[PDB]
């Protein structure tokens, strides 16, 4: 057999809160993109999306 | 004018070997198929088709 | 967010304005006059950008608010402009009106007569009267007459308006919608069209000098032409009683014109009736000031230790540098004396003015729009401006608004476990420590919270921090036990401060199992890709752990691919997930209503053995497994004490079998009160496999017990009408949810006992199997050679070494087509070969048989793979295929250096006789490598994004009409039924519903329902209409009596029993018709009882209001497309491209429109075939046998001999009369022929004899004509040219012509082709589209069955409705070819959507353009372009769309808004 | 109602707005060689009385313009000679459902 080295960083990343962007008062560099946002809509779950 | 066969009739159009396949439409036992492992199916009787990736 | 901070205030709408320098000065906190940045102490340079007035800077405190850098919101001042600057955005609209007005009368150069009527129609449409705007121009009866009519205009206007204000059709706010918005675009645009179409002033007849702008905003004024000065002065008495025009100059011009033209433009720039009654001002156009954002946003930046100034702050400097220098250059102007200024000295100051203006006007662009700005030093890149800041990447709307970085979430790899509950998720303790929840301190949970506090931050379950009523946050991290201990004692202590007495402390605890989270996996192609799931922390494992049946939902293969945990911070969000999107409700395909989840692989692999007739068990075994899976300590007790079956066999010995288990499984999971299922179904196995006379293919349940059939994916996999589907249907999902969850645990347990494996022996044939396998493969020898002789039209026994044979091959090898033609022939035969080895050896020739043969059992049970895999790996791989072809041949005529040229062997052409078992020859091997390389190269949303975006507002209302957020009707009834897609399944399953009736009666419970319902009128009315349709049955649609409308049309189905889609109504009756025998054999269940009941289910099946189907329709379409990434090999455009033509483009001309022509039955095939040729297009180049031209040199002469084929032949073939063939050349060919030769030359620097006479006369160079008037075999004629003329190449010139010949073309009709009679349908297929021309062929063809892809032309010819119907048909046919089912409801929704204007609408800038909703148009393409028109019309946005709601972060309008809290 | 053979002078086309309230029509011979109202893709169409109209609005509580629009240049509209603002019953046959009623407003 053989053992690959990581091609990927298995390291997770977890944030409840922390330092935030100065511009947008938003979490600095998890990103929730459009389609992600879009799913809740089909579900019709408003306050989740809120 | 050419000396060779450039033309095609209907029955030569049989595509791929046939395998025993239950037609989920007409219940035929034979369906032709092709692959990609994405496996096509085409009914022998009603010509019904479906594909199978799994 | 903190819910203890309630805000009563609410944001209803947004308005648009242009900031005027006046208020700007009023609202300015400071001016920044100094280009200098910072002193050497870093303090703000006075009059510089960083002044503490705009806000605090570093450790300094704000000058304005005095606040720290923390609490200072910031402040912003102004920069005064010495010169008025064209606002570069407005510069176009601004420039437009410049040319329109007359500089003299200061009106617009068109008569004010027309100017008056538009504003009237404009005034109408602010209150939205569309057809009234047609009533206006209907009135018509010298300057005197011009007064009465335009006065008679106003009275009619206000009269109708006052009439409209009488009722509530429109209120003082006016009324504005899309069809409203339509003409407002149309008129004002075309209104502006007439602004540039008026040459002479209709008022004064004068001529104002033209203007010429730049992209850099420099407007040069072109001088008047003499004839203008001529007529100007002649009119100069009548009014009695290429150079830059300055910004100031242009301003004062329209200032008058605005005072002149205010009345008309009042309506132009006001989206709505203007209650503010403000007046248009030119000041809002220009820019006399510049506001600088607060320092904080303009703070410098850095990548690290290296600090960088903010780029816009640089753009701020050049404006301050250019201004002061101009402001100082102006200091020399006033010091220059008008008696020191000579006539030329006016130009050097004009050389200073135009100089000063361009630079400061270029800084405007460079600061705002670099595209409008002059480049700098050819390099250094444009500095980002505010305009460049908006559209960045996807745009700030899309990048930072439509998507965002968030908090309370994590990303990690996942791993399978069967052991959890499918609705749950495995949680590593690492996350448990970090993630917390704002626990409200209450009475009941008090002791618990104390413990986590005792636990503090690092002891799971922990309490990380604490908020008191004051809001004070307390971090226990550095805090010891007793520190926490007293605090714990203090947590419930009362409220000292008054304002907090209604408030309580709150706690942050580590997540516990009671909690739920939210999962997502990117990319998300459909809603199920995001679900919430119950939580269990799992000790000591470091990663998330997921159940298998959940994988298909997230479509995850356990590739190590990472997903996203999400932890809502409040109970509502928690509640929303748990009861809606969590798991169960999602069980069916929103598209097809099909099972989305189930067991996989080994699970299926297991079920076969357990359900075997060989399953036998001890009580010890029997008991353990039962309890092993169930765990009554779950919440799933139906019966506290475990309930069991007796053993099948008492004596000699006690025994249980596998089936009984499943019964026992059902036994204690199923509700006790309610009877067990009865079910009839089958599996995917043929009974013959098990032996002689098993029934086990059939599946049977009775009393919810297993009496026959083995389990299958066809059952507890994802399959329609499986037990799991059934129990979902009957008892409801939560049951089934458990039901599935049980199985895995059980099967897993079962695996642990007997396990499973593969074997080498598995792949061995018996001896004879190979002995067979030889025999057929032996005969394959000469196969190839024979296939050749037929194609070549040679004797079958022609040996492969025949030169002619070999010659024809090379000849054939030269053709692309013939080559492909050859293959399919060869392809066909060898396929039959293949269909023999496998059919004989699997399964009959295998060493191990099913069920012991695991390789077979996996494929057979459809656990994994198909006969294809095993067959090809055991019987042979057969002939390779490359994109419907064989291996391309080296131009040597050799497939491969191991093969002499032109060999007949199919193996020489890639026919693989090997099998992975016995190994493959290198040649064979090298081939397959190519075939492997296919899909890779082949493997080497943007669409759907467009759809979803436009469709956000789609939702259901209570009236069952379908609406956008503006309430526009789309579909009166949802699917024409309104039946939900989910419940849809069993509706047509009556016999199943016949059984279980009592249980079915249990679920629906008609009892309480009676109070709310009419039981009658529909049924009474329905039967009435039924008769009519029965009576009217056979007449055509347009003959159908319109007297009686669909029952649904007259009746709210939700309100009335019996309001029903007649098909359902009819099928039921058709069902009850023949199935009456059952009601005898029944339990006494009465057909009436049954009839009445089924109606309920139907009415129970109604879709909910407020459901947003658009999204559900959106995902339903774009998502499956992914699988169409590849394609097989009419021939139309396929896959996404064909799709894009429909939806994306709304293409006027698709590449391949095809008219579909059905024919009368009486016509034979020949006649059509004959007829096909007729309408077919013919070309000269087609009928030409050969051409021979001869040139000689007293002049340069050309004799031209053309040879055709036998007259009859093409006369038969292309249906040709030599007379046309004569006449065609006799007319058009010749006219074309001498024509180009002239250009060619110019480039260089009895009756026959009478027939020959005319052409020679009409055409210069023809000295002779002749033709074959009997056989038609040839045409031949002579031409001549000047002697001195240098050589021309006749052949090629002529060669070009005949290919351009049109012996007999058709009106927009190209080729007709006769396909095969599919589905008993007799049709011709054509290219090009003409209905009219076809309307003459009626003898051959019925007209009413003609269809096409040309839908625009259909819309053109036949109108909108029929066109819509085609739209659905085509789109279906796409997926149809791909064998992909979709609810037509999606389609019709999509269909009715694009037709709402009665026009054909793509989804793009155009289709979106009409949107009343603005921001949706903003985030779509261009942030600036739409932004301009908005303030231009001064639109107030009503906040209908979710997009806007998001923009302000607002609740759904719509989504919850359909519901109201009270 | 008039039937032209092929061609009309554009000035005679301006005798078209000659005499309200009565209306005038001139149609193509060739265009009329085929009935559109019989085609398997063509739904039936019936004009509505005002009372029906006023009810239907009241029934759905809707504005004039909130309704589905049809353009007036439609030959079908031309085939029934329909004035602006008029609405017509529309019979579509669903493939799933049975005959399905609907409406468009003349525009
Ligand atoms: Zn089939
Ligand atoms: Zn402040
Ligand atoms: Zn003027």
């Amino acid at each position: 057999y053989q053992r690959l080295r990581h091609m990927v960083n298995d390291k997770f990343q977890v944030r409840s809160t922390g330092p935030v962007n100065s511009l947008t008062m938003q979490p600095v560099k998890i990103r929730v993109g459009e389609m992600e946002r879009d799913a809740l809509i089909g579900h019709g779950t408003s306050f989740l999306l809120q | 004018k050419s000396v060779v066969k450039t033309s095609l009739k209907k029955n030569e159009l049989k595509d791929g070997a046939t395998i025993k396949e239950k037609c989920p439409q007409c219940g035929n036992e034979e369906m032709n198929y092709h692959t990609l492992a994405t496996v096509f199916y085409t009914c022998t009787s009603c010509g019904y088709k479906f594909r199978t990736n799994n | 967010m903190d819910i203890s901070k309630p805000v009563g205030s609410e944001i209803t709408s947004v308005d648009f304005g242009i900031l005027t320098a006046k208020e700007i000065r009023n609202l300015s906190a400071k001016q920044i006059t100094n280009p200098t940045v910072l002193d050497n102490l870093g303090h703000p340079v006075s009059g510089g950008l960083y002044d503490l007035a705009l806000g605090a800077f570093l450790r300094n405190l704000c000058s304005t608010c005095g606040l720290d850098e923390k609490f200072c919101p910031g402040h912003q001042g102004h920069i005064e402009l010495p010169v008025p600057c064209y606002n570069p955005l407005f510069f176009n609209q601004l420039y437009i009106y410049l040319r329109a007005s007359c500089l003299f009368c200061h009106h617009f150069r068109l008569k004010s007569v027309e100017v008056h009527r538009y504003a009237c129609k404009l005034r109408l449409l602010q209150y939205g009267l569309i057809d009234e705007s047609y009533k206006l121009d209907e009135i018509t009866l010298s300057s005197t007459l011009l007064n009465e009519l335009k006065s008679k205009r106003s009275e009619y206007v206000d009269m109708a308006i006052a009439k409209a204000l009488s009722d509530g059709r429109t209120t003082e706010r006016g009324s504005f919608t899309a069809t409203v918005n339509d003409e407002r675009k149309k008129l004002v645009h075309e209104f502006h069209k007439k602004l540039l179409s008026r040459g002479k002033c209709d008022n004064c007849g004068m001529f104002s000098p033209k203007f010429r702008k730049d992209g850099f905003t420099k407007i040069f004024e072109t001088a008047l032409n003499e004839k203008q000065i001529t007529n100007n002065r002649v009119k100069g008495f009548i009014r009695q009683d290429s150079t830059y025009i300055l910004s100031t100059e242009v301003k004062n011009i329209l200032d008058t014109v605005f005072r002149k033209e205010q009345c008309v433009l009042q309506y132009v720039f006001h989206s709505r009736p203007n209650l503010s009654r403000k007046l248009v001002k030119a000041d809002s156009f220009f820019m006399d000031v510049l506001v600088v954002p607060p320092t904080r946003f303009r703070l410098p930046s850095k990548l690290g230790e290296e600090v960088h100034e903010n780029s816009q702050n640089q753009l701020l400097s050049k404006v301050l540098t250019t201004s002061l220098l101009i402001r100082d250059l102006n200091d020399d102007l006033s010091k220059l004396q008008k008696d020191k200024v000579s006539l030329e000295d006016r130009r050097v100051i004009f050389s200073r003015l135009m100089n000063a203006f361009v630079t400061i006007q270029n800084d405007v662009n460079a600061f705002i729009d670099s595209t409008k700005a002059q480049g700098r030093t050819s390099g250094k890149v444009p500095i980002p401006g505010v305009k460049q800041a908006l559209e960045k990447k996807e745009g700030l709307f899309r990048k930072h608004m439509m998507g965002k970085r968030v908090n309370y979430a994590a990303r990690s790899v996942i791993s399978p476990d069967p052991n959890i509950e499918t609705n749950e998720i495995g949680v590593p303790p690492v996350f448990a420590v970090k993630l917390t929840y704002p626990e409200p301190v209450t009475a009941y949970n008090i002791a618990e919270l104390r413990q986590a506090v005792i636990n503090g931050p690092d002891k799971w379950p922990g309490a990380t921090q604490i908020q008191n009523e004051d809001g004070s946050l307390v971090s226990l991290i550095g805090m010891s036990v007793e520190q926490r201990k007293a605090l714990a004692n203090q947590l419930l202590t009362p409220s000292s401060n008054v304002s907090t007495h209604t408030l309580n402390k709150k706690v942050y605890r580590h997540i516990k199992n009671r909690d739920v989270v939210l999962m997502n996996r990117q990319p998300t192609l459909h809603k199920a890709s995001m679900m919430g799931h119950k939580v269990r922390v799992l000790p000591n494992e470091k990663t998330l752990r997921l159940h298998y049946a959940n994988t298909g939902a997230y479509n995850a293969d356990f590739d190590g691919d990472e997903m996203n945990m999400h932890f809502p911070q409040n109970e509502n969000a928690r509640a929303e997930a748990l009861n809606l999107a969590n798991t169960d409700s999602q069980y069916l395909t929103p598209t097809s209503g099909s099972p989305v989840r189930g067991l996989i692989q080994d699970h299926i692999s297991a079920g076969v053995w357990l359900t075997s007739k060989d399953s036998f068990f001890t009580r010890e075994q029997y008991q353990q497994y039962i309890y092993g899976c169930i765990r009554p300590e779950d919440g799933h007790t139906t019966r506290s004490k475990i309930v069991t079956l007796p053993p099948t066999i008492f004596k000699p010995y006690p025994l249980w079998t596998g089936k009984q288990i499943i019964t026992t499984v059902l036994l204690n999971v199923t509700p006790p009160d309610m009877p067990g299922i009865n079910l009839i179904s089958k599996n995917k196995i043929k009974n013959e496999y098990w032996g002689k006379g098993s029934l086990e293919n059939e599946v049977l349940f009775k009393d919810g017990a297993l009496l026959c059939g083995i389990l299958d994916k066809s059952q507890y996999g994802a399959s329609k009408y499986g037990i799991v589907h059934s129990l979902h249907e009957v008892y409801g999902p939560e049951v089934a949810a458990k039901v599935l969850s049980v199985l895995g645990r059980l099967f897993t347990n079962y695996i642990t006992a007997t396990a499973f494996t593969c074997g080498m022996d598995d792949l061995r044939l018996t001896a004879e199997g190979n002995k067979w396998r030889t025999d057929i493969l032996k005969t394959s020898v000469d196969t190839g050679r024979e296939a050749a002789a037929e194609v070549t039209n040679l004797d079958k026994d022609t040996p492969a070494d025949d030169p002619e044979l070999l010659k024809r091959l090379q000849e054939i090898l030269r053709d692309n087509n013939k080559s492909g033609i050859l293959d399919a022939v060869t392809s066909s035969k060898v396929n039959a070969i293949t269909s023999q080895v496998v059919s004989k050896c699997v399964p009959d020739g295998t060493m191990k048989k099913f069920p012991c043969n695991s390789m077979q059992a996996m494929a057979l049970s459809g656990a994994k793979g198909s006969n294809v895999n095993v067959s090809q790996i055991m019987c042979l791989l057969g002939q390779q295929a490359l994109e419907g072809r064989r291996v391309p041949v080296m131009v040597s005529g050799k497939t491969l250096p191991s093969f002499k040229p032109y060999e007949t062997d199919a193996m020489a052409g890639g026919y693989v006789k090997g099998r992975f078992y016995s190994g493959i020859k290198p040649q064979e091997y090298y081939f397959h490598c190519m075939a492997g390389r296919e899909g890779l190269i082949d493997t080497a949303g943007y669409l759907q994004r467009c759809l979803t975006k436009q469709l956000e507002g789609v939702h259901v209302s209570y009236d069952n009409s379908i609406r956008d957020a503006d309430g526009t009707l789309v579909q009166f009834m949802y699917g024409g039924d309104a039946i939900d897609i989910t419940k849809e399944s069993h509706m047509t399953q009556f016999e199943f519903c016949l059984d279980n009736y009592y249980a079915l009666l249990k679920k629906y419970n008609p009892s309480a329902l009676i109070e709310h319902l009419d039981v009658e009128s529909a049924l009474k009315y329905s039967k009435k209409t039924l008769k009519y349709r029965k009576k009217h049955s056979k007449e055509p649609h347009y003959k159908q009596s319109v007297k009686y409308d669909p029952v649904l049309a007259k009746y709210n189905p939700a309100k009335y029993l019996g309001s029903v889609s007649e098909n359902f109504q009819d099928k039921l009756e058709s069902f009850l018709d023949k199935n009456s025998k059952l009601f005898k054999s029944s339990d006494g269940v009465n057909e009436k009882k049954f009839r009445a009941l089924m109606q309920l289910k139907y009415m129970r099946s109604l879709i909910n209001p407020g459901e947003a189907v658009g999204i559900i329709a959106s995902q339903s379409v774009g998502e499956p497309s992914t699988q169409m990434t590849l394609n097989t090999f009419a021939n139309v455009t396929l896959g996404i491209p064909r799709l894009r033509e429909i939806v994306m483009t709304a293409s006027a001309a698709i590449k391949t429109p095809q008219m579909t022509l059905p024919i009368w039955n009486d016509v034979s095939d020949e006649q059509a075939d004959t007829f096909c040729k007729s309408i077919s297009k013919v070309l000269l180049s087609e009928v030409i046998d050969k051409v021979i031209v001869t040139e000689t040199t007293a002049a340069r002469s050309y004799v031209i001999h053309m040879r055709f084929f036998d007259n009859n032949e093409y006369s038969e073939e292309y249906d040709v009369s030599k007379e046309e063939l004569q006449n065609v050349i006799s007319n058009q060919f010749i006219h074309l022929l001498e024509a180009a030769i002239v250009k060619e030359i110019k480039k260089q620097k009895k009756v026959q004899r009478d027939r020959q006479s005319a052409i020679i006369s009409h055409h210069r160079f023809i000295t002779k004509y002749n033709f074959d008037d009997e056989s038609g075999k040839w045409c031949e004629f002579k031409l001549e040219l000047a002697a001195d003329t240098e050589k021309l190449l006749m052949v090629n010139i002529v060669e070009e012509i005949c290919r351009k010949s049109i012996i007999r073309q058709i009106p927009h009709i190209d080729r007709c082709v006769h396909p095969e009679p599919e589905n008993g349908k007799r049709v011709l297929v054509t290219e090009g589209v003409n209905f009219q021309a076809m309307w003459d062929q009626e003898a051959f063809i019925d007209v009413d069955g003609i269809t096409s892809n040309d839908v625009a032309a259909v819309l053109k010819t036949y109108g909108v409705e029929a066109a819509r119907n085609t739209i659905v048909n085509e789109i279906n046919n796409v997926f149809s070819r791909y064998a992909i089912s979709v609810s037509f409801r999606h389609l019709d929704l999509i269909a009715d959507m694009m037709t709402r204007q009665g026009t054909y609408l793509a989804f793009n800038r155009q289709g979106m353009e009409t949107s009343t909703s603005s921001f949706m148009k903003m985030s779509y393409e261009t942030t600036c372009q739409f932004l301009t028109k908005a303030v231009l019309d001064n639109e107030r946005e009503q906040l209908d769309s979710p997009s806007a709601r998001i923009v302000v972060g607002k609740l759904n309008n719509v989504g919850t808004g359909s519901f109201d809290v009270l | 109602i008039f039937v032209y053979q092929n061609n009309i002078t554009p000035s005679a086309m301006k005798l078209v707005p000659s005499i309200p309230p009565a209306t005038i029509e001139t149609f193509n011979e060739a265009a009329l060689v085929v009935n559109i109202t019989h085609h398997e893709l063509v739904p039936k169409h019936i004009r509505l009385s005002s009372d029906e109209k006023r009810e239907l609005l009241k029934r759905y509580r809707l504005k004039e313009s909130q309704l589905p629009r049809i353009q007036r240049a439609d030959p079908v509209a031309l085939y029934l000679g329909l004035k602006r603002g008029e609405v017509v019953k529309i019979i579509r046959k669903s493939e799933t459902s049975g005959r399905y009623a609907s409406y468009r407003i003349c525009m």
